[PDB]
């Protein structure tokens, strides 16, 4: 039962560094070298470097020169990832180990640790109702309403329609950065049912303890 | 640095069918190559070690071949849970490098996007903000081009796009495109258009509205 337990996600400021953790278990920690891999949405997976707990120290990837100076510690079988500068280092970092003795392929991986670099502070989201121009209800047999959530930090926010009773025809999209995470959701129902049968989006933001239930109404 | 190239970011397949992902190492990495699979929000899973060896527990449907500069991952008969990302990785000489990955997706009937455009809400305008939102939902193939036009001229500054992966139920894709201006600039223009170019129609799908005009 080989297992690698990584650390919870952290939100460092665009300036300092953060030491990540990886608790190996189920095998003699010193018998295998630990590896670290980075994964960003646009650049894919990139190997960072390895470490020998038996002590052969390290060997880093050219690209992660001093921005990543690994370290470890026996008597606890945990490996650490320093992360120096940090600013464009926002991504998920993995802890990886190989399986057999003669293949550098990574058979064992940690669950990964998300790292977000931002100077923003906890901020409640503004929620904006999206209704078809001039109220009405479209021009077909179906009408689409929406909810725009922006200016919040940090992730995440939960969004439902009519307290969850409206789940079909819903499209809720991944939030995108921009100082204040912004996301949106659309709901599509039968034209004759709105505004006859009310529709409200419920947005909740754990970090700020805030919730907003914005009803969607015809507008001019 | 050796460069692993996976020429296909996405590959259309079907359940019960055969599919082959290809990888091309910039150099002869001999047989030092591994294949990984990854599902959203999870870590990579080793599927193949040393070019063509199944790791333990990896089902017979998964196969890999090649040795030299060209390698190929193959799935005899695709199953629902195989519609994920597969990564190539050479471990011949450091630094270890991974391919860009290939996402397998379910092929289905072409479907035109339903496009909806929304003017800024009064509540946002009071805060000095003006976001125009455009939804493009339930379309297939994923290939789509969204353009914004303000008073006719195309606008690229201030556009933020978001999309969902292929739906696990209806195999379509959806997308949101938001044009965010300040109320100051928003009120200095009159015509706002969201234009979707998709293979399902010769003419791009267009949705618009005029400030203050119903």
């Amino acid at each position: 039962a080989v297992h690698l337990q990584g650390t919870e996600l952290v939100k460092p400021g665009a300036s300092a560094g953060v030491k990540l953790s990886c608790k190996a278990s189920g095998y003699t920690f010193t018998n295998y070298d630990m590896n670290w891999v980075r994964q960003r949405p646009e650049q894919g997976l990139e190997w960072i470097g390895w470490i020998f707990p038996g002590d052969g120290s390290t060997r880093y990837n050219e690209k992660f020169k001093g921005k990543a100076t690994l370290t470890t510690d026996k008597s606890s079988s945990t490996a650490y990832q320093l992360n120096r500068l940090t600013s464009e280092d926002s991504a998920v970092y993995f802890c990886a180990r190989r399986g057999f003795h003669g293949s550098y392929s990574f058979a064992y991986w940690g669950q990964g640790t998300l790292v977000t670099v931002s100077g923003a502070k906890t901020t409640a989201p503004s929620v904006y109702p999206l209704a078809p121009a001039a109220g009405a209800a479209g021009a077909g047999s179906s009408v689409t309403l929406g909810c725009l959530v922006k200016g919040y930090f940090p992730e995440p926010v939960t969004l439902t329609w009519n307290s969850g009773s409206l789940s079909s025809g819903v499209h809720t999209f991944p939030a995108v950065l921009a100082d204040l995470y912004t996301l949106s959701s659309s709901v599509t129902v039968t034209s004759s049912t709105w505004p006859a049968e009310s529709i409200t989006c419920n947005v909740a933001h754990p970090a700020s303890s805030t919730k907003v239930d914005k009803k969607i109404e015809p507008r001019g | 640095d050796i460069v692993m190239t996976q020429s296909h970011k996405f590959m259309s397949t079907s359940v019960g069918d055969r599919v082959s992902i290809t990888c091309k190492a910039s150099q002869d990495v001999n047989t030092a190559l591994a294949w990984y699979q990854q599902i959203p929000g999870q870590s990579p899973k080793l599927l193949i070690y040393s070019a063509s060896n199944r790791y333990t527990g990896v089902p017979d449907r998964f196969t890999a071949s090649g040795s030299g500069t060209d390698f190929t991952f193959t799935i005899s008969s695709v199953q629902a849970e195989d519609l994920a990302l597969y990564y190539c990785q050479q471990h011949y000489t450091t630094p270890w490098t991974f391919g860009g990955g290939t996402k397998l997706e379910i092929k289905r009937a072409d479907a035109a996007p339903t496009v909806s455009i929304f003017p800024p809400s009064s509540e946002q305008l009071t805060s000095g903000g003006a976001s125009v939102v455009c939804f493009l939902n339930n379309f297939y193939p994923k290939d789509i081009n969204v353009k914004w036009a303000i008073d006719g001229a195309e606008r690229a500054g201030g556009v933020l796009n978001s999309f969902t992966g292929q739906d696990s139920k209806d195999s379509t894709y959806s997308m949101s495109s938001t044009l965010t201006l300040t109320k100051d600039e928003y009120e200095r223009h009159a015509s706002y258009t969201c234009e979707a170019t998709h293979k399902t129609s010769t003419a791009p799908i267009v949705k618009s509205f005029n400030r203050g005009a119903a």
